[PDB]
């Protein structure tokens, strides 16, 4: 049961690089990113 | 006992290659062929003609 404390301000930290709120760090940045470790490496087939 | 990066044939940077080349996987091996061929006074005479 969370008491009923006085309203303080608290920080944690980003662990890793994906928790950034997505109006910063946008969906095809990411993608791009990805797509550039996606360079010849293993791919799978289609049908699987 | 079995041989040392600088002293055998082969040195690691030579494996770097393999291990990372990414390539189409049917040059490699045209890779490596030039690969395996010695630097020496003798040699550029075979090559550079």
């Amino acid at each position: 049961r969370p008491p009923e404390a006085m309203p303080t301000v608290n920080a944690t930290l980003r662990i890793i690089n994906g928790n950034i709120p997505v109006p910063l760090c946008p969906i095809s940045f990411r993608d791009c990113r990805g797509t550039q470790l996606g360079l010849g490496r293993h791919t799978m087939t289609p049908a699987t | 006992f079995l041989g040392a990066n600088h002293h055998a044939t082969i040195r690691q940077p030579v494996a770097y290659h393999v291990t990372h080349s990414k390539s189409d996987f049917n040059t490699l091996t045209y890779s490596l062929l030039g690969g395996y061929f010695k630097f020496t006074p003798i040699s550029l005479t075979h090559q550079l003609r």
